[PDB]
Order: C-alpha cells, then sequence, then structure tokens
C-alpha cells in the first residue's frame, strides 16, 4: 500500500513478507516488481510511524532494545528516531490522569460560545491554522545548515563514538549524525526558518542521543548518561 | 466546437435508498463513496465521423 | 540450419533444420484417408480418398470427412474396414535450449508435426534436431472475424527427418571387437583395467 | 483516381532532387540501404517541410492513405538507381514536434501522427502477415491474387469465372508474408501524480522495426495514433509505430601492461582497496587474491579442479560494498536470503516447484553474505555441496534437478563450518578522532593509487588473459612444507585440501604480474598469508 | 463473497453469542478482535470493496485449560486466550 503513500505519511499499529516489503521500503525510495516477463516501478517517498507491542505483556528494562522486538538490526539502525513508552506507577501521576479523563469525558457529552470557549481551553493554537500551517511550511520552507558550529558537531560525534566504544557499547554511526541533520532542519521549517541554528542542533542532538541510549543495556545505560550529562542535559 | 453547461446546488438530495421508478427521466442528486473505476476510451459519437471520450 | 529463436518469416515454404529440446508430446491418434465400399447389388468395390492441410505439401480442396452410404446408381453401400486405410498423428513442441537465452527473456519454440513411422520416437526433455518443410496455415482471420485482422497467421514444421543428439551409448566396429578379445588374455587384465 | 499518381510522382520527384549543400542524401542513402540488403529509407520531417509544405500538408492530414504511396514511391526510385526481385521498402520517419504526455492523449488524437515517450515493460513473440497474397477458386478451379498493405480488409466475395456465394480459398504454397510484433509503453515514473499507479498503451511495429528494443529500456515513440475493436459504440485505443530511438583497445591494454611490470603493483592494489578503512593489511592483500583466482584445471580422466577462493571475516560492512562496487558481477545478501528459498534452493508449493536462492544466481560471478550466522537451516546442510562440488541437487517431490553453484563467496559473522573456507581472519579497529572529524566533514560536505572503474577492467583483462602453472622449484618447497608441518604437528590438522586451497592463492598471486610460471617468491608469500589462525 | 451477512452484521445494535470460545482458531480469533477493535468491518477482494457497521456488543463463554480452574494461577494462565483479546472485554 505504499503507492498511496507517496510524499505523504504512512502507520502502522500492529505487526514475513510484509516484513521483507518493509526492508526493501527503508532500504530505498522506490519500489520494484517483475511479472511472467512484466518489469515496472514505483515510488514510496514517505514518512513511516510505526507501533509495536515489546516481544509479549511487558518491556524488560534490564534487556536492550533487540531482546524485546521480533525486528532484524538494520530497521533499527535505518530509522531517525526509537522510543520505548510504559506505564509506570505514581499517585500522582494517576490522579492527574483520571482528572483529565473524566473531565473530557463530561465535556464531550452530547447533553456557538460553548464551542468557542471548549476549543480553546482544548488547546493554545486552533488546529485549523495549524494545519494550514503545516502545509504551508511543507509547500514553501527548504531549510540550509550553516557552516560554522559544524566543526562542533564533528567533534561531538567523534567524542560520541570514543565513548562508546570505551564502556564496550555498539558505536554510534553516520546515520545517526545524518538523522541529527535532518531533524536540526525540521526544527529550522516548524518555526518556517531558512537557516538551521545552533539550537535546533542542540535539540537534535538531545533527541538522538537519548534514543540512542534507551536501547542499550542497564549498566552502559548508566554509564552513558554519567558521560553524556553534558549532551543529554547541558550542551 | 460545443459548450457544456453544468448545473449547481440542485435544491433536494436523495441517498440510494429512496429513488422510485417517479424519478425516471428526472435530474438528481446524490452521494456516495466511488468504489470502482474504469479506463478512458473513445466512444463514436454520431450514427466521416467524431469521437468523445467515456468512463 | 536455424533455431527456434531465429526461425523468421522469409523462410517460410523452405526446408529447414531446427534444434532444441522437446517440451510436449501429444497423444497418438489415427487418422483417415481412404475407405472401400462394397455395393451390394452390383459386387463392385467402390473406393474414395481424403485430404487435410497438414496430409500434403501441396494444397488442395477440404475434404468433408462423410462416409458415402449410397451409390450412383441407388445401389445401398456398406464400409469395409480392414480394406480401408488409416494412419497415425502426433503434434510436438520444440523450445530453444536454455544455455541459449538471452537476458532472462522468455524462451521461444515451434510445433511439429509428425505421421506413420515417426510416431513416439521422442519423449519430453529429449535434445533434438528435426527436419522438415515450413508452412503456414489457416485464414488468418481474413475470414470475418472481430479482430480487425491484427493476429497473424499460424505456422508449423512438417517432421520430415529426426536425428537425436548425445548431450549414453557407443556402437563397436570390428577393430574393437579384435582389440577386447585380444586384451583379455593377458595375465592380469583386472589389476590393469582397476589401476586405469 | 488521378490524384493517386500526382502524389507518388511528387514524392519520387522529392527523393531524385533534394540536395543541401553538394550530395544528394537521400539518392545515396537508397542506394548504400539496399548493398547491405538494407530495404528502407529514413526521411527527416524537416527537410521534407522545407521542400515543399503543401506535401508535408497532405501527409499530416491523412497519414493512414497517404504513407503507403509514399513507400511505392520509394520502390520505383530504388529500381532505378541498382537495375539496368525488390520487396516493398518501409518508410522510416524522425520528428521533432512537441512530445505529448502520454496521460494526455484522447479522442482528440485518432488517426494523428504523435511523438511520445516512455519505458518499455513487455515484448511479444513474432508473427506472421500476409503482404502477398494468392487465392484458388473453389467451383471453377480459377486463381487470382492479392495485395495487402498494413495500415487502417477481408477476403473478397466477387466470385469470377454461378460460380458461387463464397468460392475462395488461400494457396499459402504460393505467398508472400512479413513479420510483426506488439509491444507495451509505460509513462515515465517521473511524470506520474502522487499516489497513482501509472498509466499504459499497447502498439504494433513490423519489419526493420521489429526485435529492436528489449524490456525495461526507456524509449522515444513516432507513430499513428488510433483504435481498432475488441458498452455502446466504445473502441479501444493503440499505436502503429513509424520510428524508434533510444572487450578492450589496444591503448587500453598498454596502461595495463604498464601497470603489470610496476616493481610495487601488489602493494598499489591493496592500498586502492577500501582506502577509508584503518589498517586491516592482510584483509585487503586476501580480498585481493579473492577477487583474481586460481586457475580452473580439467584432467584426461574427466576430473574436474576448482579455481575459486572463499573467505570469511570475524567496519566489517563496508568492505562486502566495496567488492560489491569493484567486482565485474556482484550479489550482496544477508543470511536469510530474498525469499523462501534462502541461500541455496528450495522446493515451494497445487503443483510443486523450485527455485533457487542466492547462490544459483551468482553463477559465473562473486556472492557475498553480510551475517553468515543468520543462515537457515537448509542452508547450513546445503552449502555443503554448494561450495565442494560448486553445485546443488534436489531429489524431491518428483523434482530430480542439479543447479550450478560456479562462485567465490566472501562472508562475515559476529564450529566445524569454518574448514569450508580458504582464509579466515578478524576485522581489527583503531580509534582516532582525526578519522571521525575527516569522515564528519565529507558528510557535511554531502549533506550541504587506482580508480574503481580502472581496477575493474584490469581485473578483467587479467582474468581473461592468463592462467599460469606451478613450476618444478614450487612444487619442491610446497611438498617439503607440507610433510615438516604434518611431522611437527605430530611430535606435539593439516589435509590435501588445505594445500590444494594453497596451490590456488600462490596461482592467484602469480595471476597480477601476468607471469606465465608460478616462483618460490609467490610461495612464500602464499604461506605467509596462510596464517588464518 | 457469494456479499452477504455474516453473524456479527446480524447482531449490529444487539448482543452476539460466542459458546465454546476456546474452541475457535486463531486465525478467526484475530478476525473477531479486529471487528470488536473498530466496530467496523472491511470487505475488498475480487474488484468489490465495502465498508460496514457492526456496533454490536460480545458475550463470551470458555472453558479453562485442563478442563478445571487452577487457584494456583493467574486468569491469564488458566485460559487459552491472547492478551489483547483479554484486554477488552470489561467483565470477567
Ligand atoms: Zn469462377
Amino acid at each position: 500500500a505504499l503507492v498511496l503513500a507517496d510524499k505523504g505519511v504512512c502507520l502502522i499499529d500492529e505487526f514475513d513478507q510484509d516484513r521483507t516489503s518493509i526492508h526493501e521500503a527503508m532500504e530505498q525510495q522506490s519500489i520494484s516488481i517483475s511479472k511472467a516477463g512484466i518489469v515496472t516501478t514505483l515510488q514510496a517517498r514517505c514518512s513511516i510511524i510505526a507501533a509495536a507491542n515489546p516481544n509479549g505483556g511487558r518491556y524488560n528494562s534490564t534487556l536492550p532494545l533487540a531482546q524485546n522486538v521480533s525486528l532484524t538490526e538494520p530497521i533499527l539502525s535505518r530509522f531517525d528516531i526509537l522510543c520505548v513508552v510504559r506505564d509506570l506507577v505514581d499517585e500522582e501521576a494517576d490522579e492527574r490522569l483520571a482528572t483529565f479523563v473524566v473531565d473530557s469525558h463530561v465535556r464531550s457529552h452530547p447533553e456557538l460560545q460553548r464551542q468557542r470557549k471548549k476549543e480553546e481551553e482544548i488547546s493554545p493554537i486552533p488546529q485549523e491554522l495549524l494545519m494550514k500551517y503545516i502545509h504551508y511550511a511543507r509547500t514553501k520552507i527548504y531549510p540550509k545548515l550553516h557552516q560554522m558550529d559544524m566543526d562542533k558537531v564533528s567533534r561531538v560525534y567523534a567524542d560520541l563514538r570514543r565513548e562508546s566504544i570505551s564502556t564496550g557499547s555498539f558505536p554510534i554511526t553516520v546515520r545517526h549524525l545524518e538523522s541529527i541533520l535532518r531533524i536540526a532542519e525540521s526544527f529550522a521549517k516548524m518555526r518556517l526558518s531558512e537557516f538551521v541554528s545552533s539550537y535546533d542542533l542542540d535539540r537534535a542532538i538531545k533527541v538522538v542521543v537519548d534514543s540512542f541510549v534507551d536501547a542499550q543495556k542497564v549498566s552502559v545505560r548508566r554509564q552513558l548518561r554519567r558521560s553524556f550529562a553534558i549532551y543529554t542535559l547541558g550542551h | 466546437s460545443e459548450i457544456h453547461v453544468r448545473i449547481s446546488d440542485f435544491p433536494t438530495i436523495y441517498s440510494l435508498r429512496e429513488l422510485r421508478e417517479s424519478n425516471l427521466s428526472s435530474l438528481v442528486r446524490v452521494t456516495g463513496v466511488v468504489t470502482r473505476r474504469t479506463g478512458v476510451f473513445p466512444q463514436l459519437k454520431y450514427v466521416k465521423t467524431v469521437y468523445r471520450n467515456y468512463q | 540450419a536455424l533455431s527456434p529463436r531465429t526461425l523468421t518469416a522469409q523462410h517460410l515454404n523452405k526446408l529447414v533444420s531446427v534444434e532444441g529440446i522437446v517440451t510436449k508430446t501429444s497423444l497418438v491418434r489415427p487418422k483417415l484417408i481412404r475407405s472401400v465400399h462394397y455395393a451390394a447389388k452390383t459386387g463392385r468395390f467402390h473406393y474414395r480418398d481424403y485430404t487435410d492441410a497438414t496430409t500434403t505439401l501441396t494444397t488442395r480442396i477440404p475434404t468433408p470427412a462423410i462416409y458415402p452410404t449410397e451409390d450412383t446408381e441407388g445401389n445401398k453401400l456398406t464400409t469395409e474396414y480392414g480394406y480401408s486405410t488409416f494412419i497415425d498423428h502426433q503434434r510436438i513442441t520444440v523450445q530453444e535450449m536454455p544455455e541459449m537465452a538471452p537476458a532472462g527473456q522468455l524462451p521461444r519454440s515451434i510445433d511439429v508435426i509428425l505421421d506413420d513411422d515417426l510416431v513416439d520416437k521422442t519423449k519430453p526433455g529429449d535434445r533434438v534436431n528435426v527436419v522438415g518443410v515450413f508452412k503456414s496455415l489457416g485464414a488468418g482471420g481474413m475470414n470475418q472475424s472481430n479482430s480487425n485482422t491484427l493476429i497473424g497467421f499460424k505456422t508449423l514444421i512438417l517432421g520430415n527427418t529426426v536425428y537425436p543428439l548425445h548431450a549414453a551409448r557407443q556402437m563397436l566396429t570390428d577393430f574393437d571387437i579384435r582389440n577386447i578379445n585380444k586384451l583379455s588374455k593377458k595375465k592380469d587384465i583386472f589389476d590393469i583395467l582397476s589401476q586405469s | 483516381d488521378d490524384d493517386n499518381t500526382e502524389i507518388i510522382k511528387s514524392f519520387k520527384n522529392f527523393i531524385l532532387e533534394f540536395r543541401l549543400d553538394s550530395q544528394f542524401i537521400y539518392r545515396d542513402q537508397l542506394r548504400n540501404n539496399i548493398l547491405v540488403k538494407n530495404y528502407s529509407l529514413t526521411v527527416n520531417m524537416e527537410h521534407l517541410i522545407g521542400y515543399n509544405e503543401d506535401i508535408y500538408k497532405k501527409l499530416s492530414d491523412e497519414p493512414s492513405d497517404i504513407i503507403p504511396l509514399f513507400e511505392t514511391a520509394i520502390t520505383q526510385v530504388a529500381k532505378r538507381i541498382s537495375i539496368l526481385s525488390l520487396p516493398t521498402f518501409q518508410l522510416i520517419l524522425n520528428s521533432n514536434a512537441n512530445q505529448i504526455p502520454l496521460r494526455d492523449l484522447d479522442s482528440e488524437h485518432v488517426s494523428k501522427i504523435v511523438r511520445l515517450s516512455g519505458i518499455i515493460i513487455s515484448t511479444s513473440v513474432l508473427s506472421s502477415r500476409a503482404t502477398y497474397l494468392s487465392i484458388m477458386c473453389r467451383n471453377c478451379r480459377h486463381t487470382t491474387s492479392i495485395t495487402i498493405n498494413n495500415f487502417n480488409v477481408s477476403l473478397p466475395r466477387s466470385c469470377l469465372s454461378n460460380c458461387g456465394p463464397d468460392p475462395y480459398i488461400i494457396i499459402h504454397e504460393s505467398s508472400k508474408f512479413i513479420d510483426q510484433q506488439f509491444l507495451k509503453l509505460q509513462e515515465i515514473p517521473e511524470l506520474v501524480p502522487v499516489g497513482e499507479m501509472p498509466r499504459n498503451l499497447t502498439m504494433t511495429c513490423d519489419r526493420y522495426l521489429t526485435n529492436k528494443v528489449i524490456p525495461g529500456t526507456r524509449v522515444t515513440i513516432v507513430g499513428i495514433y488510433s483504435i481498432y475493436n475488441s458498452g455502446v459504440a466504445i473502441r479501444t485505443p493503440y499505436i502503429k509505430i513509424l520510428g524508434i530511438q533510444s572487450m578492450f583497445t589496444e591503448e587500453e591494454e598498454e596502461e595495463f601492461l604498464q601497470l603489470s611490470r610496476n616493481p610495487k603493483l601488489y602493494e598499489i592494489l591493496t592500498n586502492s582497496i577500501a582506502p577509508s578503512i584503518f589498517g586491516n593489511e592482510d584483509i585487503k592483500k586476501a580480498i585481493v587474491c579473492l577477487l583474481m583466482g586460481g586457475s580452473k584445471k580439467i584432467l584426461p580422466d574427466g576430473m574436474r579442479l576448482r579455481g575459486d577462493i572463499n573467505v570469511l571475516l570475524l567496519a566489517k560492512s563496508q568492505l562486502l560494498k566495496f567488492v560489491e562496487k569493484v567486482s565485474p558481477i556482484a550479489v550482496y545478501t544477508s543470511g536469510k536470503g530474498s525469499s523462501a528459498a534462502g541461500l541455496t534452493a528450495s522446493v515451494q508449493r497445487r503443483e510443486f516447484y523450485l527455485e533457487g536462492g542466492a547462490m544459483v544466481l551468482a553463477d559465473g560471478g562473486v556472492v557475498c553474505i553480510d551475517e553468515f550466522d543468520k543462515m537457515r537451516d537448509e542452508d547450513r546442510v546445503a552449502i555443503h555441496e554448494a561450495m565442494e562440488q560448486q553445485t546443488i541437487s534436489i531429489a524431491k517431490a518428483g523434482i530430480t534437478t542439479v543447479l550450478n553453484s560456479r562462485t567465490s563467496v566472501l562472508a562475515a559473522a559476529n564450529t566445524t563450518i569454518l574448514s569450508r573456507f580458504d582464509m579466515i581472519f578478524i576485522v581489527k579497529d583503531d580509534h582516532n578522532e582525526e578519522r571521525d572529524i575527516s569522515i564528519a566533514n565529507h558528510v557535511i560536505n554531502i549533506h550541504t593509487e587506482i580508480s574503481i572503474e580502472k581496477m575493474k577492467r584490469y581485473i578483467t583483462y587479467c582474468r581473461l588473459k592468463c592462467a599460469p602453472r606451478l613450476s618444478p622449484q614450487a612444487a619442491e618447497k610446497l611438498s617439503s612444507n607440507f610433510v615438516t608441518i604434518r611431522k611437527q604437528l605430530l611430535i606435539n590438522p593439516i589435509t590435501i585440501r588445505q594445500l590444494e586451497a594453497i596451490i590456488r592463492i600462490t596461482e592467484s598471486l602469480a595471476k597480477l604480474e601476468l607471469s606465465p610460471i608460478a616462483q618460490e617468491r609467490h610461495v612464500d608469500e602464499a604461506i605467509r598469508l596462510f596464517q588464518a589462525s | 463473497v457469494v456479499i452477504e451477512a455474516g453473524a456479527l452484521m446480524l447482531a449490529d445494535n444487539g448482543i452476539c453469542c460466542i459458546d465454546e470460545f476456546d474452541k475457535m482458531d486463531i486465525s478467526d480469533q484475530v478476525a473477531i478482535h479486529e471487528a470488536m477493535e473498530q466496530q467496523t468491518i472491511s470487505i475488498a477482494k475480487a474488484g468489490i470493496h465495502a465498508t460496514l457497521n457492526a456496533r454490536t456488543s460480545i458475550l463470551a463463554a470458555a472453558n479453562p485449560v485442563g478442563g478445571r480452574y487452577n487457584r494456583k494461577l493467574s486468569l491469564r494462565g488458566n485460559l487459552n486466550m491472547t492478551a489483547p483479546i483479554m484486554s477488552r472485554f470489561d467483565l470477567f
């Protein structure tokens, strides 16, 4: 169904041939096929957002990411952002969730000014304007990197690789660096800025480094976060 | 060589339930989801020759 | 001397030789060519002949395959099986060898007609070289059809001779018999042959 | 009636008179085509327009009627310049008119000359059409003939010589035919609207335009756009094509010979392989030996001696990609394979069938496996036959066949399976910050010694030209070393299957110099590089 | 396809009763799971596409594994039912 996603977003909520198709889709940006002498090609050219259940009933934080998934290593290598979400225990968080849930439930009950109050309490931005804004930014804005700070980015990349090897972690790679630059462009595009800036690179570095840290075993995680404090929290 | 008039905002609507034999040859306004589509072909216009598109 | 890939419309009605692999074979069937009849009253034996497009190199008006029941002079006729003549018929298909297939392209093939002695001398998978006349058939849609005559005529090879290809057996000459008998009288033939 | 003669006269005078500067270009082309038994002419539209615009206007209004007249004019000219018999000549056209996108063709274009482009996706087999045809009349046995031409006919019913309602039959014994072929054109990939599958057309060609293109090629087409029979009052469209557009030298091998006599060629080739990767000298040397290979041999008693080389590597991802790029023929795969065939092959199902994996497909070339440990269960046992015998054999579910697996394997991972490989090594790393900074700077540059092609051609040349043999001194050296190692192990295993691998490595090393004989120099480096451990 | 309605379509705005749920094949349990997730049914085959509404509430009966319940074990251990389907029953 990737043809219908051309220049759009592809959404996956649950999960061999399907995975094989996804392997080819992530490896390329175009799909090709042959049948009974016929040969033809198609375009995918889309962003993929996927979700999965971690190998049964519950995630295990003591283990690396691979133990908790039914995925090959190139999938985890080629995706830009990876994250794990868990049902943590906290009385205050539970109370906040329950209050919000019952409040939303009452707010949705079937039984102009009411709509305006409801809308403005719901969100800080009117979502019609946000959708138009997203379309405008996607069609109009095409940011570029600034060459000053990229020396610092290279040094940070080398430092992260050195620290990864030092503790015996799986190493960081050019895919992570490319993802950082692409995510920084996205941050620039979000404010309609044609220039990437230092804070964009900082935010992108934080996102990618935190995602990289979340994939690791617990002892490696502690060592990484102790060393990486000047990136994950500071800059 | 020829222009077609398109009518808009016809003030009454049916689903595909309410159509009956009384509606035959009358103008109707209908809504739905397009389930299937053929390819485009030419069609003979008059029965020297002229054609038009069809689908 | 050709192959199924290169057989071309220029070669129609010529005598050609082709090489390839047998892929399909039809069941053997009999075919009527002549029938004999006995007239009950007059005591005279009559006969007639039949033709079809694949039976003759030259072209003739087709025959309806009907048995005559009555004489010119009104006498009722009887058919004499065993005096009539029938012949065997079999169609096969020959394809270019896979070693010659270009670029993973679809392979090409020709149908061959066999009869009388040539029947059943091949089976699928045989590498074979066939000799025969390359000919066309049919109306090709010019007899009125919906196709607008874009479809082409049908074509065949009428099998005249068939030879196999070795791709096992050998046939001895007299000198081989002499050498084999002479060698057998050595004192230790078993050692010589085993060590060879 | 007279109009058919004047048009033919006009085109006949066009061919006989069109000079540009001093050469009657079309008289010369028509003569030069006949000498090689090519009966066609390639006219250009712009020259026709320049000569007389009225002729082009007539051609543009009614192509289907006027193209045959110009063809018979070509025949009438062809007879004068070569005879003091010929078939009818084929006209071919070239044009620069504006291309119509395939998606925009519609009812306004029926029976018009159209220029378009796309990708060929399929090709039919050749089929026979009739041009001259003979007829027999069933009742009176009178005979006649008809001349067909292939532009948009049925057998007549005006009986001759009553003679009956439908008496005519064909004498195929005395008739003439031509070739015909069908093709499918698909619209250009970079022109399709988003979210739609591409549209396509079907088309026809005959005589010299047949068998000119293959699937997957981008082409440009000139042809008449028309319809044919196959709703109410509705017909299918198609196109009739009138034109289509789509080993070493001496000076090359001189460079390769100059390289061959360089005293440091081995160092040069090793340095040229994955230059970004730091260290790992012996890995690069082993990859050179893998690319070059040994020499195949066949003996009087029919036994067959292998030529290929096999290597295993225990950073490593880059080298396999480089080997894929440099090699003349290469296949890349991960351990699970592209299908249920896996690496070797399998039987699948409804009748059963068989398909081969990425060992049969790489036959005659090189194959690299990205993670050898992810090999499937069947492939674990089948690779034994795939490597030792260079064949795969199956007898399952009535299938009984043998498959060829003649290839050199490179592999990487991270047991007894190591015995199949000629050499095994473990990749090593170094952590200089300058290297990473340089790589990052290059990455930012794209975001903001011998070259590959020359080396590939040189490898091809060496593989084609030379296949050296051992000298006697090498034989004595190798046998003495073999018995020495076995005695040393005995007093403290080496086997013939590894001696025959050392020989192949020695031959591959001698192959670089193009020396017809291998020598002790190569034997020493062979045993030196043999230290896998 | 014959399209003709199944059981869940007839129970639209009604109670659908499944008896001996545990004997149902996994390949059909997933179908009931997909319908229950959305209250919607989808058809796409042979050039025919359709979408239908399935606002039906489910009432199910099942046997514990081994025929007798084990007080030592959770209900998940006792019941031969996958966790996503178990998560969507309001009451056990
Ligand atoms: Zn007559």
